[PDB]
């Protein structure tokens, strides 16, 4: 569902494009979420306009474990989350 | 907020889409007057255009800007489709062009001014709006010029720029001929669009959509004898079939021609 479609030892580019959403429900803005996979850090996060489709983390530990994760949040709903693991 | 049509009141048809109305309205809590354009999700499925629906929503819902028509919100209901949008009370750019069949230098170049300020702020998204015609442009209330109509807007880095899209007359070279487009296709059209206002017809006007598709990939249009000097040189510069030889919003602002004429 979500895809790493570039990468680098410091930053990540994700793609959420496969994920289709209902007719007439349009997504106002994204929330997404990275951090180690498995550790007990906080998780950062940002956001992005709903019209995007793919969006760029950077400064990122390079040979960590992290875990993606985007929110489609719509005008009048809530989508499931899609996640991801890749290490930097 | 979640809207609702309880949430307004609705006053006269303003105008006519293609698959609903346009009505006048007010918010109850402000008493503030807006426009809600009504779409039949019937008449939009069988003209196939949803996926147009939601460009246009999720793009125009994030533009603020004096010379963007505003996008407030929108909602849904089994049958229709709602769309909370600023008022424009003076009407389209197209009408008023019906009637004066052509505009004077002095208007045009107030009308570019006002779409190189919305372009620039579009472009400064990476937001393209790739429909530009004066069917697409409402006047606001002191006769400023509003941009509308974002079904076929794309935001540029999430999506390849690869398949034609626009109106016949305003389609750019790049696109006829299959290859890879980014901002400088509004830089084309807005060139298209300074022709059509100081003649009062597009510059590669055809008898059949061969023809034009043809005039355009190889850029032959001519100019009537009572455009100047000036306004040749911008449309000449807009209207280069190379995308990269057109000039930035930031440069045709700064032309001889528009800085001479324009009002803003
Ligand atoms: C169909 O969608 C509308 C749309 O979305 N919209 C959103 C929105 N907001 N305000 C609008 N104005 C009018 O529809 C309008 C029509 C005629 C009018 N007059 C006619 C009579 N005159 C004596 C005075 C002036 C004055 C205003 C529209 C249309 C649209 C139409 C054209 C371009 C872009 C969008």
């Amino acid at each position: 569902k979500l895809e790493v479609v570039a990468a680098t030892p410091t930053s990540l580019l994700i793609s959420w494009d496969a994920q289709t959403y209902q007719m007439y429900d349009y997504v106002s803005y994204y929330r997404i979420t990275y951090g180690e996979t498995g550790g007990n850090s906080p998780v950062q996060e940002f956001t992005v306009p709903g019209y995007y489709s793919t969006a760029t983390i950077s400064g990122l530990k390079p040979g960590v474990d992290y875990t993606i994760t985007v929110y489609a949040e719509g005008y009048y709903s809530s989508y499931s989350p899609i996640s991801i693991n890749y290490r930097t | 907020r979640q809207w609702a049509l309880e949430d307004f009141e609705i006053g006269r048809p303003l105008g006519k889409g293609k698959f609903g109305n346009v009505y006048l309205a007010r918010e109850k809590q402000s008493k503030f007057i807006l426009a809600l354009k009504v779409l039949f999700k019937a008449q939009l499925e069988k003209a196939g255009v949803e996926h147009q629906l939601r460009r246009e929503v999720e793009i125009q819902s994030h533009l603020r800007h004096p010379n963007i028509l505003r996008l407030y919100g929108y909602f849904h209901d089994a049958t229709r489709v709602y769309l909370i949008l600023e008022y424009a009370p003076l009407g389209t750019v197209y009408r008023e062009l019906q009637k004066l069949s052509k505009f004077d230098e002095q208007r045009t170049a107030t009308y570019i001014t006002e779409l190189a300020n919305a372009l620039s702020y579009c472009h400064s998204k990476r937001v393209i709006h790739r429909d530009i015609k004066p069917e697409n442009l409402l006047l606001g209330s002191a006769g400023e010029l509003k941009i509308a109509d974002f079904g076929w807007s794309v935001h540029a880095p999430s999506s390849r720029r690869t398949t034609l899209c626009g109106t016949l007359d305003y389609l750019p070279p790049e696109m006829i001929e299959g290859r890879m487009h980014d901002e400088k296709v509004d830089l084309w059209s807005l060139g298209v669009l300074c022709y059509e206002f100081l003649v009062g017809k597009p510059p590669f006007e055809a008898n059949t959509y061969q023809e034009t598709y043809k005039r355009i990939s190889r850029v032959e249009f001519t100019f009537p004898d009572f455009v100047t000097e000036g306004a040749r040189d911008l449309i000449s510069r807009l209207l280069k079939h190379n995308p990269s030889q057109r000039p930035m919003l930031r440069e045709v602002l700064e032309h001889p021609w528009i800085t001479a004429n324009s009002s803003k």
